[PDB]
């Protein structure tokens, strides 16, 4: 586990308050999208079982179930985006820390060089 | 695996019992009190691996 | 009868409006990747007076 | 035809291996559903792995 | 390219929502309208590709394969009519979608700029193929067939997972571009040899190589007529492009493990050339003789020079619309004759004299005549042999001649000699099939006055 | 057909320099918290790879029954 | 008997039922409409469009401009007596070898 | 059963499980797993029958044996540490008998016989309750305890998962045995990632249990227990028998599926700790568990079996009870691939 | 089984045949006792005798099978002078192989045998030396 024991980590909270900085995804994110899509597919499944009209009947739960998918999609991608921010932001800090862990290298230019070449014949 | 209900609650369910050198009725120590409690000042806060090391 | 017509005929718009979707999408996602626009070593060049972008 | 592509083509590869994930099947599920067995098996397993797992 | 993956994901519900009478005119109309729509994809750069977004890029490579498979769905779609006239609505519904499904998924495969993502795409491919052999073949043995065809791509096919991530993990990116420009020289040490071989036998299994094929010939003689049609056309090109794009990171062990695999695909070409000579099937003829061009192809990209990879992309375009031609044809005489036997009905030129024509033009084209792409790709080809080596020369001619020797003799026993007296249910042909044959045949011609197109990115 | 269905090459060419130095720099944070990964459970002086311990709050410092504790 | 499985029908006859039958439907309207869409659209717009649209693509592989910048070179060079040809792709002063 | 019984014991097996995973204390987990065992013996037995009660007595004897000797490593880890919180365990005696307990618990070879005679032996419903939850606890057990797990015996017990699990099933017909060996297999990949990374661990967790309720909850509608019994199904409602299908080859590891996104993930993490042979041969024994799946679809989607008579009548009538989120875990078991990213929000 | 195989990895390659070979016999004869075991506790003997049968035919098939293994590619590396080299360890699997099949009496598991055997051995060998790990250490 690399995550779990991270310093000022309250346990079961699904979003702290430090997640509050990064931009909330868009309502028409692509994520989002294939969220509805995923509802409206569970949708005509439901149909589809219950033996019902696929694509006519039961328009208020095909509407529910977008909805509720939608809902859950729009928490796990705030959810999401926080972990891997922090990720990086750690990631960062520690790269800073280490600089003798994570040092320069020279950068000679391909005239500098020397690389052999293998000929395809 | 562990959802910290404990910690987030403030509850005391078994914290009590984890170690020896906790709260014992009529304050009786335990056979390595010392030893125990200068263990976890030393290991608190470091991590596993330090802690370890 | 005209609305038979279109109650049999009308998944005849999905692929055209599908493929006017997948254009607009296009110049979006190409909207996105203006980090070099008028930068490049080969086609650095000065702005006309009537213009803001060299490309859309 | 027949030598190569029929016969040795076919057994090498997907004959062969066939055969061998039957004759492996048949030894695994071919228990009997004995508990006295099986755990003779399990003291068995827990006597190697205390014994020859360092 | 979202141009052209929207409105495969538009005829999903358009098939779906059209009229039960009306399902395969809508579908051969925005098919071909798709077809035109991506046939933009050709105007390519001569330097660089096409770079539309971090996703998707096109190539001088990728163009005719997304133009061929965009090309080749209508007519699958035509074929289905054919042989589907008394199955239920949602049936005919379903397979329409598994076709569409499969073209899409060969549209996105083609049109990857990651290898990762191309992996997942050109495994996803398996299960519309699967479904579609297993559950509309006519004989026995397409579950046999299906079983040996996706265990066959998938024991190739993991290792070469194992190798991308292990790939990602050592070097950064899998981005195709990335891996060109920043690629490194391949140390001969056995773990690179065992990379090399993951890659490789991945891409060689699903070509197919050699003593790797016996799943060609059984998924394509039990599959039915769209499931062939697609299975020799474009999902043979999958290792092909898959090998002129995995070739970057591996050399210069390339030229040190190709000896193996260039032998078993000479070789191949050979025996299954000789196999073509002796069959009592017409489709095992034709499969075989997909694997013999599909190893001379593989022969191209292994040697692997400028004037090798053109005739690979231009053979590749070529033997996918000469085998669907050549399946096209054997699917008409089966449905009228209800056998595979090719002995069976003779004098098919007495009794269809333009399904006669259709016959000659096909097996003309298959055994490379000039100046069709078939003879230019085959040709680019033995010239690069030619160069590697001096005895290519001689394989390459005894396969020529072998391969002329079997084309014309399926076409003497199916069209000429006398007629077969007991079988009087020889309609004449439809003009369903006269303009599918017209169709497989005119864009070869087209493609024979404009060669450069399907030269490949090397041009 | 030039000015109709398509664009300029300095269009391509500037997309390709921007998808090129996207993919580079995500390869190199790749590599980077790899490195970092493993350093920090290598060692353990890193916010990740934090495994608990016991905490000091519980331990009980009023004056027990005998003077040696 | 093993099964109550029914006898194998025989195949139907498109030309029976319609003589003008082109081999896409059982209806005859649907089966004209049909063969009317197939042939018009592939062969006329696929076929003929896209050929002259792929004649008439535009010159973006640089074939006619690698040729005048070729003609142009070859100018300056035999003009001044330079080879046509130069020995390396690379300046030999930008690179360093190994010493 | 009275049904408030049977709901108060449910309700007591999930508050052992919730115990266990909330309980810092080796006393306290200890405790949670007798209760569940105790609270889930009669959910085995609830529809009386000589089977079920060999049933629950194997799995009654083979739990009180694995509780027996994590209570033992729990006392031996006492001894020699002095601690009752769970954390790296202290000595390597104490940790190689605890695992052992876990891995008899899970059904990790060569422990695995009880999971497809107590499979067979109890119903559809009981079966899919035992394999979900009696899988759930021992695994958080694990990933608590994870960072003292001899990799060396861990990945020889998940790797004899894996064959074990697809040679089984490659040779049974029962559906019941067919899902306790896909059982196995799944619990060998996820204790072969599990000393590398938890996350990935729950995420095939998570996956397993989607797919394992769906295919459950299909078989429980379409009442099949044999592979005969559910080739009939295609006469009376294809809907169910496609989905059966697709899910399926969503548990075979197929892209563009749900399935592949564990294997996937398990893979890379793998290869970044310089593993290679683990990871490709436990991604080449899969292809078993494909096959018997694979094979299982033919007899029931992919081809046409012979029905019977009264299957009219069967067709004149209606189904009446509804599945509780049956589409829910059919599309969560099918089309999560593009959403894989997700498992970041999983850590 | 770690000292067993730190006693093998001990003794040189080319050099100490006969040690070589007594150590892969040891190898041998703990798998055979462990396979003769688990085969007695799944799948009961008639009889005390049968199962003392059982178990020396898989010891005496194991042991064999290593005996051969080790003798063969320490000749093999000895007469060739060119230790490190995957051919040994694959004609000393190929032999192994050879010598299960003449144990069973049967000439297609021998070839079978032989092939497989030989293939993992070179498998081993060409991990030993390239520095391949089956069960990596936790490191990332
Ligand atoms: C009645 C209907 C009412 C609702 C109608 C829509 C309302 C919203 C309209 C709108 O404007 O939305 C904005 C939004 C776009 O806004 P944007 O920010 O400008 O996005 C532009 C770029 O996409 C921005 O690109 P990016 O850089 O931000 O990243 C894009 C992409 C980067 O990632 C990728 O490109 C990878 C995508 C594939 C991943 C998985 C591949 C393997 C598995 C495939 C099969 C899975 C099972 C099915 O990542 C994602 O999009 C993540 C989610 C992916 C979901 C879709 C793709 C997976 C399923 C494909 C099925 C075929 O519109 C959409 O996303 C609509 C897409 C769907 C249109 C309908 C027709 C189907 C098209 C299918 C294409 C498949 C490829
Ligand atoms: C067996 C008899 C035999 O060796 O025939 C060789 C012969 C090839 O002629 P060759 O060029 O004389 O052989 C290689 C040269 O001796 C020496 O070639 P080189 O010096 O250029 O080094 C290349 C060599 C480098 O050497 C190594 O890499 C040695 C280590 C190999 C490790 C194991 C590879 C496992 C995967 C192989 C494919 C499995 C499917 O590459 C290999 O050994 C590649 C082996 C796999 C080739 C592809 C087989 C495809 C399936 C054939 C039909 C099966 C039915 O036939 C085969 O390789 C196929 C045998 C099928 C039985
Ligand atoms: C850390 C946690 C764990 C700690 C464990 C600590 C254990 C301490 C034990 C202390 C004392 C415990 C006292 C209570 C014991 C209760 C036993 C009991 O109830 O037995 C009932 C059980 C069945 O009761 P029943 O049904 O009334 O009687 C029917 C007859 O048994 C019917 O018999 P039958 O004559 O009709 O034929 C059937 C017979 C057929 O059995 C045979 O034919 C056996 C033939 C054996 C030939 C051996 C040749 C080679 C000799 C050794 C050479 C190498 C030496 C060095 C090895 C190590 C090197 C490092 O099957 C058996 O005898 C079954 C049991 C033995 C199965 C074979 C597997 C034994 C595994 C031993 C460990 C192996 C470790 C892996 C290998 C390592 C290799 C390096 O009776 C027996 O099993 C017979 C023996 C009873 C006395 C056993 C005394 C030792 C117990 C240990
Ligand atoms: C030191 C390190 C040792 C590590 C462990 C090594 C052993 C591992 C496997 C042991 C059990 C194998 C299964 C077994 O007992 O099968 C027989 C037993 C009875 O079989 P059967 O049904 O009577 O056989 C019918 C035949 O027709 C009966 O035919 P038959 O009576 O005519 O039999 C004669 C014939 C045919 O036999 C048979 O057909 C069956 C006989 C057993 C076949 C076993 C096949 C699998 C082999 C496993 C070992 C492979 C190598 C392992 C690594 C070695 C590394 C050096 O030939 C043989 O028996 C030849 C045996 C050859 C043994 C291996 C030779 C190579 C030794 C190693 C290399 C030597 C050179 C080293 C150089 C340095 O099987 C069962 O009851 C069911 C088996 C499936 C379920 C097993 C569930 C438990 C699995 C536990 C595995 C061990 C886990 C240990 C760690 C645990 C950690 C928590
Ligand atoms: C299928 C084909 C698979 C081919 C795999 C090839 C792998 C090559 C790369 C690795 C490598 O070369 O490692 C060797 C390794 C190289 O590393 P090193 O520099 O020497 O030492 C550093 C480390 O200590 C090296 O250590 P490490 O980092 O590799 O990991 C050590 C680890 C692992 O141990 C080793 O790595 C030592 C053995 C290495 C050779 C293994 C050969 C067999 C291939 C196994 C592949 C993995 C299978 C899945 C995992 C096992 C569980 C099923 O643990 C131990 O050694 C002790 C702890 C206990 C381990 C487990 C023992 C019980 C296993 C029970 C299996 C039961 C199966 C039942 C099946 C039937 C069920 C019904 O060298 C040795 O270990 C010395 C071996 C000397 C004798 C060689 C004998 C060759 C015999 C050939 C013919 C066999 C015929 C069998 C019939
Ligand atoms: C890959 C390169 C070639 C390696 C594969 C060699 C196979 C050669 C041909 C197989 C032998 C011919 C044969 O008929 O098999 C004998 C016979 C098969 O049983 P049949 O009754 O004949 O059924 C027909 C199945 N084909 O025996 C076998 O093949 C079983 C294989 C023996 C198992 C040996 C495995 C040893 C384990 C190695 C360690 C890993
Ligand atoms: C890609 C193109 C295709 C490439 C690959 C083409 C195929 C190549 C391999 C062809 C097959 C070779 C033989 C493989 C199996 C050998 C074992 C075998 O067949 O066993 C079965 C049989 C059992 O016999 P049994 O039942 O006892 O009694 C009947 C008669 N006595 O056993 C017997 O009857 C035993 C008969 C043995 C006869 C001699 C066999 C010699 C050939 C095999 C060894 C070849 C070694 C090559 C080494 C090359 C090194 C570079």
């Amino acid at each position: 586990t690399m995550m779990s024991g991270r310093p000022g980590r309250v346990p079961l909270q699904f979003l702290p308050n430090e997640a509050r900085s990064l931009p909330p995804p868009k309502l028409t994110d692509p994520r989002l999208v294939y969220m509805g899509f995923l509802g409206y597919c569970s949708g005509l499944i439901d149909n589809a079982i219950r033996r019902r009209p696929v694509v006519s009947a039961g328009l208020h739960r095909q509407l529910l179930y977008v909805t509720s998918f939608v809902f859950f999609g729009y928490y796990l991608l705030k959810r999401q985006d926080y972990m891997y921010a922090l990720r990086d932001h750690d990631m960062f800090a520690y790269v800073k820390s280490h600089p003798e862990d994570f040092p320069e290298k020279d950068k000679k230019t391909y005239g500098e060089i020397l690389e052999e070449f293998h000929p395809v014949r | 695996p562990f959802f910290d209900v404990q910690k987030r609650l403030g509850l005391d369910l078994d914290r009590w019992m984890t170690i020896q050198s906790a709260e014992q009725p009529h304050k009786i120590p335990g056979r390595c009190h010392a030893f125990e409690k200068e263990w976890i000042e030393c290991a608190h806060g470091i991590g596993g691996i330090r802690a370890e090391k | 009868n005209v609305l038979q017509i279109v109650r049999d005929h009308w998944v005849h718009i999905l692929v055209p409006v599908g493929f006017v979707f997948g254009c607009y999408l296009d110049r979006r996602s190409d909207e996105k990747l203006t980090a070099f626009r008028n930068k490049s070593l080969l086609f650095k060049r000065e702005l006309r007076p009537n213009e803001e972008v060299t490309w859309k | 035809s027949s030598l190569l592509d029929l016969i040795w083509l076919e057994t090498i590869l997907p004959k062969t291996t066939s055969f061998i994930q039957m004759k492996m099947s048949i030894m695994v599920s071919n228990q009997k559903g004995l508990i006295k067995l099986y755990f003779l098996s399990f003291l068995i397993t827990i006597m190697i792995s205390m014994t020859l797992f360092n | 390219m979202l141009k052209i993956i929207i409105p495969t994901t538009m005829l999903l519900p358009m098939t779906w929502m059209s009229k039960h009478n009306m399902i395969w005119i809508n579908a051969t109309v925005h098919s071909l309208l798709i077809s035109l729509i991506s046939l933009s994809l050709l105007n390519q750069l001569g330097e660089n590709s096409l770079n539309f977004s971090l996703t998707f890029f096109s190539d001088s490579l990728s163009a005719p394969l997304l133009v061929l498979t965009t090309w080749l769905l209508p007519l699958m779609l035509m074929a289905s009519q054919s042989h589907l006239s008394k199955e239920t609505t949602t049936r005919k519904k379903l397979y329409i979608t598994m076709l569409i499904l499969l073209q899409l998924f060969l549209i996105m495969t083609f049109t990857a700029t990651e290898l990762i993502l191309f992996y997942i795409l050109f495994e996803a491919t398996l299960v519309p193929t699967l479904i579609i052999i297993t559950r509309w073949g006519n004989q026995t043995e397409r579950l046999n067939a299906g079983l040996y065809f996706l265990f066959y791509t998938l024991a190739g096919s993991l290792p070469l997972l194992v190798a991308l991530v292990y790939i990602q993990n050592t070097t950064g990116s899998l981005n195709f571009l990335i891996i060109h420009y920043w690629s490194h020289p391949l140390s001969n040490s056995w773990s690179n040899i065992f990379m090399w071989l993951a890659c490789i036998m991945a891409f060689m299994v699903k070509m197919p190589l050699y003593g790797l094929h016996l799943w060609l010939p059984k998924a394509h003689v039990e599959a039915p007529i769209a499931g062939s049609m697609v299975l020799a056309a474009v999902l043979l090109k999958l290792g092909g492009y898959g090998m002129m794009r995995i070739t970057t990171i591996l050399n210069p062990l390339t030229n040190y493990m190709a000896y193996p695999f260039l032998m078993l695909s000479m070789w191949g070409m050979i025996m299954t050339s000789s196999i073509c000579l002796r069959q009592t099937d017409l489709k095992s003829l034709i499969a075989y003789s997909s694997v013999s061009h599909m190893a001379l192809v593989i022969v191209a990209i292994m040697i692997q020079t400028p004037w090798s990879f053109m005739g690979a992309t231009a053979l590749m375009i070529a033997h996918g619309l000469t085998s669907s031609m050549l399946f096209c044809l054997a699917n008409t005489n089966y449905e009228r004759v209800h056998s595979r036997t090719m002995i069976l009905a003779r004098g098919l030129q007495t009794l269809l004299p333009l399904m006669a024509t259709w016959w000659l033009v096909a097996s003309l084209t298959n055994l490379a005549l000039p100046p069709s792409i078939n003879l230019i790709g085959e040709l680019f080809i033995i010239t690069a042999s030619f160069s590697w080596s001096n005895i290519t020369i001689i394989l390459m001619g005894m396969n020529m001649m072998i391969t002329a020797l079997y084309s014309l003799y399926m076409l003497i026993t199916t069209q000429r000699g006398k007629y077969t007296h007991h079988i009087n249910n020889i309609k004449p042909s439809f003009t369903r099939e006269n303009a599918l044959m017209a169709l497989h045949i005119l864009p070869l011609l087209l493609l024979t006055l404009n060669p450069k197109m399907i030269l490949g990115p090397l041009y | 057909i030039a000015r109709t269905f398509y664009d300029g090459p300095e269009k391509n060419y500037e997309k390709t320099m921007a998808i090129l130095q996207i993919e580079a720099e995500k390869a190199e944070l790749r590599l980077k918290e790899l490195e970092v990964r493993r350093l920090m459970r290598a060692r353990g002086d890193g916010p990740w790879y934090q495994y608990p311990t016991i905490d000091k709050a519980l331990i009980d410092h009023s004056p027990k029954t005998t003077p040696d504790n | 008997i093993r099964l109550q499985e029914d006898p194998d029908p025989e195949d139907e006859n498109l030309y029976e039922k319609n003589p003008d039958s082109h081999g896409y439907d059982k209806d005859p309207i649907v089966d004209l409409w049909n063969m009317r869409v197939v042939f018009f659209f592939g062969f006329s717009i696929v076929l003929v469009l896209g050929s002259t649209f792929v004649a008439y693509l535009p010159d973006y592989r640089m074939q006619e401009w690698a040729r005048r910048e070729a003609e142009r070179l070859v100018k300056y060079r035999e003009a001044n007596g330079l080879p046509l040809m130069e020995s390396n792709c690379f300046d030999p002063n930008k690179i360093q070898l190994p010493e | 059963m009275n049904p408030i019984i049977y709901t108060t014991l449910i309700m007591t097996v999930m508050s052992g499980t919730m115990l266990v995973m909330i309980s810092s204390h080796w006393l306290l987990i200890w405790i949670g797993f007798e209760m569940n065992l105790l609270a889930m013996i009669p959910v085995l037995m609830k529809n009386f029958n000589p089977r079920a009660t060999e049933a629950a007595t194997k799995y009654f004897l083979t739990q009180a044996t694995a509780s027996m000797m994590l209570m033992m490593a729990i006392i031996i880890n006492l001894l020699y540490s002095g601690q009752w919180t769970i954390t790296k365990m202290f000595n390597p005696v104490a940790m190689t008998m605890m695992t052992m307990a876990l891995a008899m618990k899970l059904g990790l070879s060569p422990f695995h016989f009880w999971v497809p005679e107590v499979t067979q032996g109890i119903s559809l419903q009981a079966g899919l309750l035992l394999l979900t939850w009696q899988k759930l606890a021992p695994l958080s057990v694990l990933c608590q305890i994870s960072q003292s797990i001899n990799p060396n015996l861990m990945l020889t017990m998940a790797m004899l998962s894996i064959l074990i699990g697809g040679w089984g099933g490659l040779n049974q017909t029962q559906l019941r045995k067919i899902m306790a060996y896909s059982s196995i297999a799944h619990m060998g990949w996820m204790t072969a990632v599990l000393p590398y990374n938890t996350t990935m661990t729950i995420l095939n967790l998570l996956i397993y249990i989607t797919m394992t309720l769906a295919m459950f909850m299909l078989l429980i509608h379409s009442s099949a227990t044999t592979t005969l019994s559910l080739s009939h199904t295609w006469n009376k409602m294809p809907v169910i028998t496609s989905l059966m299908m697709v899910t399926l080859l969503s548990m075979g590891g197929l892209p563009p599926l749900s399935g592949f996104m564990p294997k996937w993930m398990i893979i890379q993490e793998m290869t970044k700790n310089e593993s290679i042979i683990m990871p490709t041969l436990m991604a080449m024994t899969a292809l078993l568990n494909l096959y018997f799946y694979m094979r299982l679809a033919y007899s029931s989607s992919l081809t046409m079996f012979p029905s019977t008579n009264n299957m009219k009548m069967k067709w004149q009538f209606e189904h009446t009870k509804q599945m509780k989120l049956l589409p829910t875990m059919i599309v969560l078991s099918t089309l999560v691939l593009p959403m894989t990213p997700a498992l970041s929000s999983l850590n | 089984a770690k000292t067993l195989l730190h006693k093998y990895s001990d003794i040189p390659e080319g050099t100490e045949c006969h040690r070589k070979a007594y150590a892969s016999t040891s190898i041998g004869g703990a798998t055979g006792l462990i396979v003769s075991a688990y085969s007695i506790a799944l799948k009961p003997p008639a009889s005390f005798l049968e199962g003392v049968a059982r178990t020396g035919r898989y010891t005496f098939t194991s042991a064999a099978i290593g005996a051969i293994f080790g003798l063969t590619s320490c000749i093999s590396a000895q007469v060739r002078e060119k230790p490190d080299d995957p051919l040994n360890y694959f004609i000393g699997g190929c032999a192994g192989g050879l010598t299960l099949g003449a144990r069973t009496r049967s000439y297609g598991i021998g070839a079978a045998a032989c092939a497989y055997m030989g293939l993992t051995a070179a498998l081993v060998k060409m991990g030993q030396l390239e520095g391949w790990q089956v069960f990596a250490e936790p490191k990332v």
